C-alpha cells in the first residue's frame, strides 16, 4: 500500500543552467553534491522500496542516466514521460494520469529539495493520527514584505488557510462559520511550505471524475470544507489536513535563494 | 508602586436585564443571596484600592443609602467611596469628560464596567502593566482576558473575536458577529496597516470579556480631545489601533483562571452555577464575606447557612445553596437552585435549576424548572414553569397558573405581557 | 532484529521483579512485519482507553487480517513459518506492553487451529473456514458472553441506585449504559481515578456522553464521598487460582473501604479472563511503566511545564515509581458474573476445569 512519489520538472524563474537541454533541474550541484541525491537518502531512511519518479516532455533518457551512473540508490525506480504536459498543466494532469499504479496511501515529494529534518518521524505522525493530508512548515533566515500567510492550529495540529497574496485584495478577509469551530487560529508569516506532502489512498475515487486541481497547491489542499452548503460526495473520517513546525533549515529552491543554499552549505 | 484609585461604572448596562431593573438599580441584585457590588468591591480591596469612585444617576438614592449602610463607609476601611451624580441615562464617553472636568485622576486609575467575579490575583497584573508601561513611553490601557469553555457555542451574546501578538501581547482587531443565531453575515475585514510590524498575528473567538481596566492618565484628556467615542471597547479600542495618534500601545492579557463579567440572564445563569461549583476557589458561600452570613459547606456541593429549618424525608440535590432563617415543607426535591434568605416553602414543590431571591412564599403542589423568582415575590398553588421564565419583583402570582417557555413578568405596575398584580393577564388586571 | 538493553532512570533498590524498558520511534527493525501489529504495539505502549478486555478483541481481528492477507508459498506449507511469524508478532507485543491473560488463551487457541488443520486442503479454501470460525469463537466468548454479563448484573442492581466505580473496563462502561437506556432508573454513578492514567475521566466523558447523573472523584478523597456509596464495581483484569482479584492501581483500596462500611464490592469478569498462576502480594509481579508519564503536572496528560521535577538519573536516589496493575485481597469481593452466570471469588477455579 504504502509509496514514494518523486516529482520532475523544468525550471522557469531561475535567470541563467537550466535553458540548455543536456542540463536538466533534476541534475544541479549546488554545494558540490547533486540535488537529486538528498531525495534518494531522504528515501532510503524513511525506508521505502516502491518509488516511481514521475517525468516531463523534456528530459527522457537523462534522469535515467543519472539514477544509473554514480548514484548509493539500491532500490528499483520506475521513470515514465507523458506526454499530456504543457507547461502552461504542470502536476495535477500527472496525477490523474497515474492513479491504477497505486494501490494504498501515497506521498508525493518534488525534485527541488534541500533536507536537514528526521524522515521516520513525519511518516509515524502521518500513520497515527488518522487523516488525508501533512504539511511541513520552516523558519526564514535571521542572520544580518508582502509574501504568504499560513493559519495553523495548535494544542492535534491542523491547516486551514495558505491562500498568497498575489490575487489577494485590499482587505483581509475571513468566513464566520470556518472560525466559529476551530476558534483559535496562527497566522505565520516567516513559516513557509517545503514542498512536503502526504495523501491517503481515498483521493482516486476523485481525481478521475472532478477536474479541479491546480499547481498542486491553490485547489489541492483547499477542498477539505465541511462548511455553510457541503455538497461534494466524501470518501468513507473528515476531509482534514495537517501542518508541523520546525526550527532547521529545509526549504524549496526556484527562485533567487539557490544561491542562498550554497552560502549555507559552505560555512 | 502604592496609592490606586479607582472608578466603577455602575448605570451602564441597565435594561439589558428585560424584566428587572425598573424599581431597584442593576447592581443592587444578589448572586448569591448578596449583591453584585459587594463582589466587585470585594475584588477592589484584594487587588489594594485607596479611593473608590461610583457612577449613580437612576436610582441613585437608594445606590447612596447602601453605601450609607455598607461596610466600607466606617473608618477602619482601606478605602472611601465617593458617588459621581450625572444626568440621567449616558455613554461612556460623557462621563469620562465629566470625570476629567472635575479632575481628580492621578497617574495610573482604575476602570470597571459591570461587575465581575474573579479568583485573579490582580498583583501580577499591575505588575506587567508596570514592566510593559517601562518599555515604551507612549503605552495606555490594560485588557483581561480569560480562556473559554473549549467551544463558546451556548455563548452568543459575546462573539468578540480578538487578534493578538504572541510577544507583545498586543491587541489588533475587535468583530461582533451574529453567527450561529443570525445565518446573515459571514465576513470580516481586517486593517492591513500593522503586517510585518507584528509578524506573529493569533486570531482568537475563544476568549471571554471582562472589561476590567488598568489605565493612564492620558486616557481622560483623550476622551476630551475626541468626544466623537462614546463607548470603551467597540469604537475606542480600535479607534486606537488604527492609527489616531501614531506609536500608542493597548495591552491584552491572557490568563488561564476564571473572570467573567456579568452581562445577561443566561451568563448569569451559568456564573451562578459555576459559583455553586468550586470553580472560583477563594470565592466560595462559606468563607462569609458581607459578615452577616454563616453558610457552611456540606458535601456534595450544598450550602446551608445558620438557622436552616427543613421537614423531615425530604431530598436536596447538586450544587444547592439556601439562606438563612429559611423554612421547607415535605416532599421537596431542590436540585442545582439558590433560595433566598428568609424563605417559606410550601409542600410537595419539584424544583430543577431554578432560581429563588430572599423573601419568597411558595404555594404547595408546584413545580418550577429552570425559571428566576425576585425579591418579595409570592408564589401560589399549582405553578408550572419552563426555562429562562423570570418573575419581577413583588410579582403575586394566584392559585392555578401555567406559563410556557420564556414568558417574562414585569416589575412596574409596559408592553410585554403579565405584570405585578392579583391573576396577571390571566382576566385583564393591572395599572 | 530490534532494539534490546540500554534503560532510562535508576535500576532502583526496592522493587525490581519486572522489565521497566522496547521501541517507541520506529529505528531499527526487520522488513517483514505486518503494519497492523506495529500499528497496536504504538498505540499499546501511549494507551488511554484499553484496560484488558479491549485489547484482545483487537488482537484478534489483527489475526484476522493476517491470515485473510497470508498466501501460502509453493515450496514451504502453512505450519512451516507461520508460527515463528507469530512469536514475533507476540516478542515484539512483549517488548511495547506486557500481554494480558485473554491474549494468552487467544494464542493458545490459534496454535491449537494451527495443529487442527493439516496441509493438504486448498489454500484459499483453508482460511476461509479459519476466519469464519475465529468470527464466532470471538462472538461466543466475548460478545454473547459479554450480553449474558449484562443481564446477570440486571437482576442483581436494585431500583434506583448509587454506583462507585473505577477504570476503563468495557464491560461496565456497557453496563452502566444499558442501566441508563433500557431500564431507566436513577443510577447515580461516581467514578475514580489515579494519576498516570485518566481512565475514569473518559469512561466518565462517554456517561455524560449519554447524558448520566456523574459524580468525578480521586482516591486522596474517598472519605467524604463515601459518607451515600451503594454497589461498587471493579473492572477486572484476572482472577487467579486463589480467588486473588488482579486488577488496575486504585482498585483494592476501594475494595478494603467498602468491605469496611457495609455494602460490598461487585466484580464482572469473562470465562477467558481466569487463569492458573497465582500469588499472594502485588510485589510478584506487577505491570512497571517508565516515570515519564508521571512528569506532567496535573490537569492533562500533554501539559508540558517548566516545574519543580525533571531529574530521575542525574540526581542521588529519587525513584518516583509508579505501578499499574495489583492485587485485591481475596475474602472482600462477593459476586462474579461470567458466562457460567454467577459465582463467588471463594470457589474461583470451577471454570478453568470445566474449560
Amino acid at each position: 500500500s504504502i509509496q514514494a512519489f518523486v516529482f520532475c520538472g523544468k525550471g522557469s524563474n531561475l535567470a541563467p543552467m537550466q535553458h540548455s537541454t543536456r542540463l536538466p533541474k533534476a541534475l544541479l550541484p549546488i554545494g558540490n553534491r547533486p540535488m537529486i541525491e538528498y531525495v534518494l537518502d531522504w528515501c532510503d531512511q524513511a525506508d521505502f522500496k516502491e518509488i516511481s519518479v514521475v517525468a516531463p516532455v523534456d528530459e527522457i533518457e537523462l534522469i535515467e542516466s543519472g539514477l544509473t551512473s554514480f548514484l548509493n540508490s539500491n532500490h528499483s525506480h520506475h521513470l515514465q514521460d507523458p506526454k499530456k504536459i504543457n507547461f502552461i498543466s504542470t502536476g495535477e494532469s500527472l496525477q490523474k494520469e497515474l492513479l491504477p499504479r497505486i494501490n494504498g496511501d501515497f506521498v508525493i515529494l518534488p525534485c527541488d529539495f534541500v533536507t536537514d529534518i528526521p524522515p521516520q518521524v513525519l511518516v509515524d505522525q502521518f500513520r497515527n493520527r488518522d487523516d488525508n493530508n501533512l504539511a511541513m512548515t520552516i523558519y526564514y533566515k535571521n542572520s544580518l514584505k508582502q509574501q504568504q500567510f499560513f493559519t495553523v492550529y495548535s494544542e492535534i495540529l491542523l491547516d486551514v488557510y495558505s491562500q498568497r497574496d498575489v490575487t489577494k485584495t485590499k482587505y483581509l478577509q475571513i468566513r464566520s462559520h470556518l472560525l466559529w469551530n476551530y476558534p483559535n487560529l496562527t497566522v505565520s508569516t516567516k513559516l513557509l511550505n517545503s514542498f512536503i506532502y502526504f495523501c491517503s489512498f481515498e483521493l482516486c475515487q476523485l481525481l478521475k471524475l472532478g477536474p479541479q486541481s491546480m499547481s498542486r497547491q491553490a485547489s489541492f489542499k483547499d477542498p477539505f470544507t465541511g462548511n455553510q452548503q457541503q455538497q461534494n460526495p466524501p470518501t468513507t473520517i473528515f476531509i482534514l489536513p495537517n501542518e508541523t513546525l520546525f526550527i532547521r533549515a529545509n526549504n524549496l529552491n526556484a527562485y533567487m535563494d539557490a544561491n542562498r543554499f550554497v552560502l549555507k552549505i559552505k560555512s | 508602586e502604592d496609592r490606586l484609585q479607582a472608578v466603577v461604572l455602575t448605570d451602564s448596562y441597565e435594561t439589558r436585564f428585560m424584566p428587572l431593573t425598573a424599581v431597584k438599580p442593576r447592581c443592587l441584585l444578589p448572586l448569591a443571596n448578596v449583591p453584585l457590588i459587594e463582589y466587585t468591591l470585594e475584588f477592589l480591596a484584594k487587588a489594594g484600592v485607596h479611593e473608590v469612585f461610583l457612577i449613580c444617576s437612576s436610582h441613585a438614592n437608594q445606590i447612596n443609602d447602601y453605601i450609607e449602610n455598607s461596610k466600607w463607609n466606617l473608618p477602619w476601611s482601606p478605602f472611601k467611596i465617593t458617588t459621581i451624580m450625572s444626568p440621567e441615562a449616558r455613554c461612556t464617553g460623557d462621563v469620562m469628560r465629566d470625570l476629567d472636568n472635575r479632575g481628580i485622576i492621578t497617574g495610573d486609575f482604575i476602570l470597571v464596567s459591570g461587575d465581575v467575579l474573579t479568583n485573579i490575583d490582580f498583583s501580577k497584573m499591575l505588575e506587567f502593566h508596570k514592566k510593559m508601561h517601562l518599555q515604551d513611553k507612549d503605552h495606555i490601557s490594560t485588557m483581561c482576558l480569560s480562556k473559554a469553555s473549549t467551544y463558546p457555542k451556548t455563548r452568543t451574546i459575546e462573539p468578540a473575536a480578538f487578534v493578538l501578538d504572541k510577544s507583545t501581547s498586543r491587541c489588533i482587531y475587535y468583530q461582533d458577529l451574529p453567527l450561529p443565531s443570525s445565518r446573515e453575515k459571514t465576513s470580516i475585514q481586517i486593517d492591513p496597516e500593522l503586517l510585518d510590524n507584528v509578524d506573529e498575528f493569533v486570531i482568537r473567538n475563544d476568549l471571554i470579556d471582562c472589561r476590567i481596566d488598568i489605565c493612564t492618565s492620558h486616557v481622560p484628556l483623550i476622551f476630551q480631545e475626541n468626544f466623537d467615542y462614546q463607548s470603551l471597547r467597540t469604537d475606542f479600542v480600535k479607534g486606537v489601533i488604527s492609527s489616531d495618534i501614531l506609536g500608542k500601545h493597548i495591552y491584552a492579557y491572557l490568563t488561564d483562571e476564571y473572570a467573567v463579567r456579568v452581562e445577561s440572564w443566561q451568563t448569569y445563569d451559568t456564573i451562578s452555577q459555576d459559583f455553586l461549583g468550586r470553580w472560583c476557589y477563594p470565592l466560595v458561600l462559606d468563607s462569609n464575606i458581607q459578615d452577616d452570613q454563616t453558610y457552611s459547606y456540606e458535601s456534595r456541593h450544598i450550602y446551608k447557612e445558620k438557622d436552616v429549618v427543613l421537614a423531615q424525608s425530604c431530598k436536596i440535590g447538586k450544587c444547592t445553596a439556601i439562606g438563612s432563617g429559611t423554612k421547607i415543607g415535605e416532599g421537596t426535591k431542590i436540585e442545582n437552585s439558590v433560595i433566598g434568605r428568609n424563605c417559606q416553602i410550601g409542600e410537595n414543590i419539584r424544583i430543577k435549576n431554578s432560581f429563588i431571591w430572599d423573601d419568597c412564599i411558595i404555594g404547595n403542589n408546584s413545580i418550577i424548572d429552570h425559571s428566576l423568582i425576585a425579591s418579595n415575590a409570592t408564589l401560589g398553588s399549582n405553578v408550572r414553569l419552563n426555562d429562562g421564565c423570570i418573575i419581577g419583583f413583588n410579582v403575586k402570582i394566584d392559585d392555578n397558573m401555567d406559563l410556557d417557555r420564556n414568558t417574562k413578568i414585569s416589575a412596574s405596575p409596559q408592553d410585554l405581557d403579565d405584570q405585578t398584580l392579583a391573576v396577571s393577564i390571566v382576566g385583564d388586571k393591572g395599572v | 532484529p530490534g532494539i534490546s538493553s540500554v534503560i532510562p532512570t535508576v535500576l532502583e533498590q526496592s522493587f525490581d521483579n519486572s522489565s521497566l524498558i522496547s521501541v517507541k520511534e520506529l529505528l531499527l527493525n526487520k522488513d517483514l512485519i505486518h503494519p497492523s501489529i506495529l500499528l497496536l504495539t504504538s498505540h499499546l505502549a501511549h494507551y488511554k482507553i484499553v484496560g484488558s478486555i479491549p485489547r484482545c478483541i483487537a488482537m484478534l481481528e489483527v489475526f484476522q487480517i493476517v491470515i485473510k492477507d497470508y498466501q501460502t508459498p509453493k515450496g514451504t506449507t502453512l505450519s512451516r513459518n507461520l508460527t515463528s511469524y507469530l512469536s514475533h508478532q507476540i516478542d515484539l507485543l512483549k517488548k511495547a506492553r506486557p500481554l494480558s491473560v485473554t491474549m494468552g488463551n487467544a494464542i493458545r487457541w490459534l496454535k491449537q487451529e494451527i495443529s487442527l488443520i493439516d496441509p493438504s486442503t486448498p489454500d484459499k479454501a483453508a482460511k476461509k473456514d479459519l476466519c469464519e470460525k475465529i468470527g464466532q469463537f470471538a462472538k461466543e466468548k466475548i460478545e454473547l458472553a459479554d450480553q449474558l454479563i449484562i443481564d446477570n448484573a440486571s437482576t442483581q442492581i436494585e431500583e434506583s441506585t448509587t454506583i462507585v466505580t473505577y477504570g476503563s473496563s468495557k464491560v461496565l462502561t456497557e453496563l452502566l449504559l444499558h442501566n441508563a437506556i433500557s431500564l431507566k432508573k436513577n443510577i447515580k454513578v461516581i467514578v475514580v481515578d489515579s494519576r498516570p492514567l485518566f481512565e475514569g475521566r473518559k469512561m466518565a466523558e462517554t456517561l455524560r456522553n449519554a447524558g448520566v447523573n456523574v459524580m468525578y472523584a480521586l482516591i486522596t478523597s474517598l472519605d467524604t464521598i463515601f459518607n451515600d456509596v451503594d454497589y461498587v464495581f471493579l473492572g477486572a483484569h484476572s482472577i487467579l487460582s486463589n480467588g486473588f482479584l488482579y486488577s488496575r492501581a486504585g482498585t483494592a483500596m476501594l475494595a478494603m473501604s467498602a468491605k469496611r462500611r457495609n455494602i460490598p464490592v461487585l466484580v464482572c469478569c469473562e470465562s477467558l479472563k481466569f487463569s492458573q498462576r497465582v500469588q499472594l502480594d502485588s510485589v510478584t509481579f506487577n505491570e512497571l511503566a517508565d516515570p515519564n508519564d508521571l512528569v506532567n503536572i496535573d490537569y492533562e496528560n500533554p501539559v508540558e511545564r517548566r516545574g519543580n521535577k525533571g531529574a530521575l538519573l542525574n540526581q542521588f536516589i529519587k525513584e518516583r515509581k509508579f505501578e499499574k496493575k495489583k492485587l485485591a485481597m481475596e475474602n472482600k469481593p462477593k459476586g462474579n458474573k461470567i458466562g457460567g452466570k454467577k459465582g463467588s471469588e471463594g470457589e474461583s477455579k470451577d471454570a478453568s476445569n470445566e474449560e
